[PDB]
DNA sequence: CGGTGCTACAAATTGATAAGCAATGCTTTTTTGGC
DNA sequence: GGCCAAAAAAGCATT
DNA sequence: GCTTATCAATTTGTAGCACC
């Protein structure tokens, strides 16, 4: 399911909500989640999961193709931790 | 931290929607992601990231407190793979 | 709009196994905006 | 909502 | 080819949010 397919599905189900509105909302929410993480703030959705940021110390990386070295400054990367319900519903193996 | 309440708010202000719709929409949003996932389908949200499913076999584990070796039962877990666009907007983030 | 009880959630701890990734040119998929 | 060409993003290699 | 994540059981303090 792609971003668009997500919109269509939501739009289909709801008959009392304009599709164009659903499109705006979805796009907005995501951009909201994005800015939040880029601001250094975490996301907490009880039941679904939580988005945070993990630090990556500086390291003398490499160019996997040429082997040449490359200095890499410290940085932050996104990290998601599935909520209970999400874990349970996703794990088909009882 | 960011919550559905806050998200519902932004939808209320920026897009001017009823606090009812701005509330349900949020729930539906995540519920639709959960659904797609429980049905074994991959979720690819361009501009953000992908929620892929991986099937992990069983492996050796233990009781962190004591040390009682216990096998981590096989299972299907949900993972998140952020895209470059998102990764770039966060690499220089300052933990608030 | 607002107080709050219920619980999911965060942090921690050890150690074997799994997952992810530094650069970047080329390919493929998804989004975009006019009609 | 569909067509389509171009842009944007992601995917591949290997990441 | 190396760094980071995954997860077990148990406790303890925190906070999302459904339900009044």
């Amino acid at each position: 399911m792609t971003k668009s397919e997500l919109i269509e599905r939501l739009a289909t189900q709801q008959s009392h909500i304009p599709a164009k509105t659903v499109e705006d909302a979805v796009k907005e929410m995501l951009e909201h989640m994005a800015s939040t993480l880029a601001q250094g703030e975490r996301i907490a959705i009880r039941g679904f999961g939580s988005f945070s940021l993990h630090y990556r110390a500086p390291r003398t990386g490499r160019n996997p193709k040429t082997g040449d070295k490359v200095e890499l400054e410290g940085k932050y990367v996104p990290h998601f931790k599935p909520g209970k319900e999400l874990r349970d519903r996703a794990n088909i193996y009882g | 931290a960011l919550t559905k309440a806050e998200m519902s708010e932004y939808l209320f202000d920026k897009l001017g929607l009823s606090k009812r719709d701005a509330k349900e929409l949020v729930e539906l949003f995540f519920e639709e992601i959960r659904r797609a996932l429980e049905n074994g389908e991959q979720v690819k949200l361009s501009g953000f990231g992908n929620f892929d499913l991986r099937d992990k076999n069983q492996r050796p584990g233990r009781n962190p407190k004591t040390g009682e070796d216990i096998p981590i039962t096989a299972r299907r877990v949900v993972t998140f793979r952020p895209g470059q666009k998102l990764k770039s907007r966060v690499e220089n983030a300052s933990p608030k």
